[PDB]
């Protein structure tokens, strides 16, 4: 059957599933068992499914996405929580140096199917270390998945997929997105999931493949590529400007749903990258650099990209920094310029 | 067949909703049962103390044994007077927060005196790098309480210019470290700057912090070998609170264990102290600085205390252990235990403590009216955007210009 | 005066000089000390001027950069060293978290100036973990400054620059290029620098400015972005292929000197990227992305790129992973294709 | 006035390069002083014994002490015969890495007893961690050496096929796990293994290693943690070999401490043993592998031993410590001193030993032989240059399908 779910609803019952799916599945970080974490989407897990499958984690990131390549090793499958996206860093070498390679430098004899999922993204007066956009700091990493839901729905699906995938996955989850859809009006007051489309998540199990992007708003002015809290920004955003831009919601951050992308921006002519994260060397640059490489011809104007400022995300000028309907709908307008 | 299956082992705290904690994990100790060893005691020689409690007044108020000698009465005025504002302050930005006037707050209930005591054992130079719950230090420094709520408030006059989250202060001239949402980091940084005052054959020392759910991070392991591998002049706090957010610190590591231990395991002078007795933490306090400053090495200190708040404005504590597990804490209120030591010895008054909680109710009030006059979070009344660009870099690059001018 | 010096001894040179002139200054790291550390680049430097100023660290990487930061909150400006790039992980919260958001987040009351010397950068028989080009790791940090020189005396007035720099900076050394160019010729047996242009280094102070660029070959048919090895790896492609490629070393990777980039490209109408570090999201992606929306309409061509493989660093297949001169050489072909 | 310059202490070594180094500093124990406790013992009962050394075998080669009960002498035979093994194997491969048909190798000489002696105590299913210098156990357990030259020179035959820096090895079927360049990274996945093996009831226990400079790195405090709070089945070893390259093991935080009480500190049982002691070696891991399987908890060991040759074949030790190091290491050479014993007690002799000795050297050479079939340096003979897109992911993703055709 089906149930109306939020994200965290989702997430927590895409662990749920494959924790009754799979023996080998284990779920632990800070926070994650007795309590159920720190944003809930663990509630209740450990009740269901015992401190041996669901439990608390010491304050150490290392350690616990350490432990998890050893546990993969042996042969588990760990979902392993990180608080903030922002505390990944104390990891960054148990990411890079061993989760990554453990299958290339092994020639296959040891696998790490883990999956991290690290909840990211601003526009909630996060400040610093609550709210950045890390997907650059992972995508780079040859040997890592990124993927980043919007839905609850694909939230589930994804998450789903991504704890049965084989190869290292870095699960990011907004924040923003958690309790419901946002579209970077905090004029107006944010809605439940209740009220909105894909909300409607089934109970039991299922999937969204890995490496399909998806169109939100069908368009043929602008590409639009993006993902996370921006794709209803983006959507918003092209209702305003008039626009017709079609708004892609990647999902799979890389490896990416390479097509999807080029099909349309071969029809369209014109793209926008939209990201929260910071502007140099983030994820936008090698979108900018995919699609001059496969749709140069058919470029009628330069890729343009409307992404957070260079600089640490602040707390009071919090609307100035994330961008929101008006700052991607000028970009909309700036495209569509002769 | 020849061996039982291995189980995944997971402690538990005693206490959860609904009953009540047995706090004898606590490995407690009477007043005046601990010594107090020489400012040259080796390392290897402090570990009885790292698995014992130095504490100094007992259960009737009256100070005992060897930590009990040489306290200046008024010292312990101002460790009253720093809890006390600390507290009504702490009070104060909780409602703050509920009306809705403030973004973020974090207590530091039934934890005033670590801080504070700490802060009026050093001198103002030595430079401290707390973590977000040690307001008390910038308490007992009488750091300006407007400049204090303005950050909280992110006014067109926070002194952070807004760029930073409620709470996460920085005041170099009080010798109080900014602070970073980022757990552990500033612990190693503390050695660091201590290495620093060694090189330059200066006496300044630093003054580290951290809580027992973070000496699990790599940073805590970090600081404790580079404080020892070069000797340098740091006192290492840990404040064992119990608690991180909603994790025992039997999942930092503590069951059968102290923290205190693990300063003893990498050849620094431990010390386990009741951390809600007041003139023990001034005590094992002097004790630290003075072994620090005389260049005799490090000292780590496990303050045993309890977070009697909740973890912040976000967290509800009834959700993961007893209601009214402060009312049984084996050590009591510091504010309360200080207060009957006090009087007892004649340094105080319940017409002292009520006059006194009267002003600083009557500063945070006049401060609070004084601080919102520059802004809320209702008011726009924040700092500037074009400032969110400086202090990136020294000068704002090319690239920040042109994200400045595009605004 | 001027003597003749490798990169380890312009290296050398350049703390040897900073070390003197100013006080603050303190160089160490794991065997930097007595030893000398691995690569000869800190020689003597702890017999003169004690142990105090120059030491030997323990193996912590996060201990070594924290620590760093202390000392730069007090006052100091430590030169600290990583013994491989491929090892900076450890100590990614401490750069991230803390060394490059440090001015920031204090407004101004603290500042980390501050620099780390890791040598990177393959074509040794290094493999993964003795190898790696991780600039990409570091560019997309706000708050940081990332350079590389390519030459002894460019190693030298870049560094002592990069030590009076206020802001902290990440200082990568391609090892490859210690004792001598190389251009990618394994065949060919590699000369030293004393028989080679920018050998000649300058025994006192001097800088090299940050946020500029350099010509190393004149060139109007194509704009080859690049830096390191591949500086070396691009004059002879260029001069293989035939084709009159202008070679830039970008000597400061970000921020860096957008108007040379923007004014090579705009006369010549094409340029190529080409770097070590693997292709996705690498450094290249912001390049191909800065050139794409400053040089539109000038563009002749699709911008290409010739990077390391998406792949972590292999022992045997070395010469299959670098991008040497006949791949390089191939791209600058593509380009000038019509 | 008052108070002096603070100076930075740095730790030198007694020793350097025209010395004698002063071996005071090993805290060195008579054979058969110390005890042996029930594998059950707490964690806080071991702190004397972490500051102390478990040795069986006496200056005569006679075995002392209660560490020193059911021995088998087939056990010390192969143990003997796997030290050999390791070192001659060395030798041969130092000698290759010179005629340039290898690119880089890692001795262990010196240190073949620890390894081998572990390795003999488990079981071949107990997995492994080790570090870059434990090829001890792999001769232990009997690895194709054909197998291991391969990657040595990675050949066409490389069962890594090329990937990785020649001793990087990694062998699944051997119970020895990938070994990465990454310092200390193991340490922690190897408790996690263990953390597995308990989550699935299961009876196989994990093996960690970590040198002296390692253990300074982040991952060794969180590998204690970790296997502390879970009571993880896992053997923790601390190799101390007295060096970390050029810097010697007081730069990595042993001035006035031992490693061992690193893990009483954080509440895991400790031991310190000679490492050059295979009676010892044995005995203390058959001790710490049956605490473990018995799901009594994890176990720290720190091996104290020398580093007898250079750092890699790069290093040149002659550049940072006296020549003549390993002649005044007091705890010898642990073929030597195993070999004074297995023959003072009549299951050895100069016979068998120079008859080994001859054994290991032909099929060593032989060895060497068949794998060069398979090609070396000069010989472009290497695995293809597209497998090397292979493996990186579960199947080779799109980008990489490129990327290969692109070659």
């Amino acid at each position: 059957a089906t149930t109306t779910m939020t994200m965290i609803q989702a997430l927590r019952s895409a662990m749920d599933v494959m924790l009754e799916r799979d023996d080998n599945v284990v779920v632990y970080g800070q926070d994650v068992g007795y309590f159920g974490g720190v944003f809930r989407c663990t509630e209740g897990l450990q009740t269901k499914y015992g401190k041996s499958r669901v439990f608390d984690a010491p304050i150490s990131e290392s350690g616990i996405v350490g432990t998890a390549v050893g546990m993969g090793a042996y042969g588990l499958r760990p979902v392993v929580e990180i608080q903030f996206a922002d505390y990944f860093y104390p990891a960054s070498d148990q990411i890079v140096s061993e989760m990554a390679r453990l299958r290339y430098r092994s020639a296959g004899e040891f696998i790490a199917p883990l999956t991290l999922r690290m909840p990211c993204g601003g526009g909630i007066y996060g400040g610093q270390t609550h709210s950045q956009s890390p997907e650059a700091m992972f995508t780079q990493v040859c040997g890592l998945r990124t993927v980043m839901p919007s839905n609850p729905y694909d939230a589930k699906g994804l998450l789903i997929a991504s704890i049965e995938c084989d190869d290292p996955v870095i699960f990011l989850e907004p924040k923003r997105l958690y309790n419901g859809p946002f579209d970077g009006h905090h004029d107006r007051p944010v809605t439940p999931w209740s009220k909105h489309p894909h909300s409607a998540v089934p109970d039991g199990y299922y999937t969204v493949p890995l490496d399909k992007a998806a169109i939100t708003r069908p368009g043929n002015d602008v590409s639009v590529l993006t993902y996370g809290t921006t794709v209803y920004v983006a959507q918003v955003a092209a209702e305003e400007s008039g626009v017709d831009a079609e708004v892609i919601d990647l999902r799979s951050l890389w490896p990416l749903d390479l097509d999807t992308i080029v099909e349309s921006v071969k029809k369209t002519g014109r793209c926008v990258v939209v990201h929260e994260a910071t502007r140099t060397c983030g994820f936008g640059a090698e979108l900018v650099s995919l699609v001059q490489e496969h749709c140069f011809h058919h470029l009628e104007a330069p890729i343009e990209r409307v992404t957070g400022w260079d600089t640490p995300y602040p707390h009071a000028q919090e609307w100035a920094y994330f961008p929101g309907p008006s700052r991607v709908g000028a970009a909309l307008k700036k495209v569509m310029e002769v | 067949n020849e061996y039982a299956p291995l189980r995944l082992h997971v402690p538990e705290p005693t206490g959860r909703p609904g009953c009540q904690t047995d706090f004898s994990y606590l490995r407690l100790n009477d007043a005046g049962q601990a010594r107090k060893p020489p400012v040259d005691v080796d390392a290897a020689d402090t570990a009885d103390l790292s698995y014992s409690l130095v504490r100094v007044l007992d259960e009737q108020g009256d100070a005992q044994g060897p930590w009990a000698e040489d306290i200046d009465p008024q010292i312990l005025r101002q460790g009253m007077r720093a809890m006390l504002k600390t507290r009504i302050f702490d009070s104060r930005m909780v409602v703050a927060q509920r009306q809705k006037k403030m973004s973020f707050y974090m207590q530091s209930l039934g934890e005033e005196a670590i801080g504070s005591g700490q802060a009026l054992a050093l001198n103002r130079t030595d430079m401290c790098f707390p973590t977000y719950r040690q307001q008390s230090i910038l308490m007992a420094r009488d750091v300006s309480l407007v400049e204090m709520i303005c950050q909280l408030l992110s006014n067109e006059r926070d002194p952070l210019k807004g760029r930073q989250l409620p709470i996460m202060y920085s005041v170099r001239e009080a010798g109080f470290f900014t602070i970073s949402g980022n757990l552990a980091t500033q612990f190693v940084q503390a050695v660091g700057w201590a290495m620093a005052s060694a090189i330059k054959g200066d006496t300044k020392i630093a003054s580290a912090w951290i809580g027992d759910g973070a000496t699990a991070e790599s940073d805590f392991h970090t600081a404790l070998t580079f404080a020892h591998v070069y000797r340098a002049p740091v006192i290492l706090n840990v404040v064992n609170n119990q608690w991180a957010i909603s994790t025992f610190q039997a999942i930092a590591g503590g069951e059968s264990t102290t923290f205190a231990g693990r300063g003893v395991g990498c050849g620094i002078a431990s010390l386990r102290v009741d951390g809600n007795d007041f003139v023990a933490v001034y005590a094992a306090s002097r004790w630290a600085a003075e072994r620090a400053r005389r260049g005799l090495g490090p000292s780590l200190i496990e303050w045993v205390t309890y977070r009697a708040g909740p973890h912040s404005t976000s967290d509800d504590p009834s959700k993961y252990r007893p209601a009214d597990d402060w009312s049984h804490f084996p050590l009591g209120d510091p504010i309360a235990r200080l207060k009957q030591h006090l009087i007892k010895i004649g340094h105080w008054s319940e017409e002292e403590h009520q006059a006194t909680t009267a002003e600083f109710e009557a500063a945070v009030i006049a401060a609070q009216k004084e601080a919102e006059q520059y802004g809320t979070l209702a008011n726009g009344h924040i700092p500037s955007a074009a400032s969110m660009f400086e202090d990136v870099y020294k000068e704002m690059p090319d690239h920040l210009r042109r994200q400045r001018q595009e605004l």
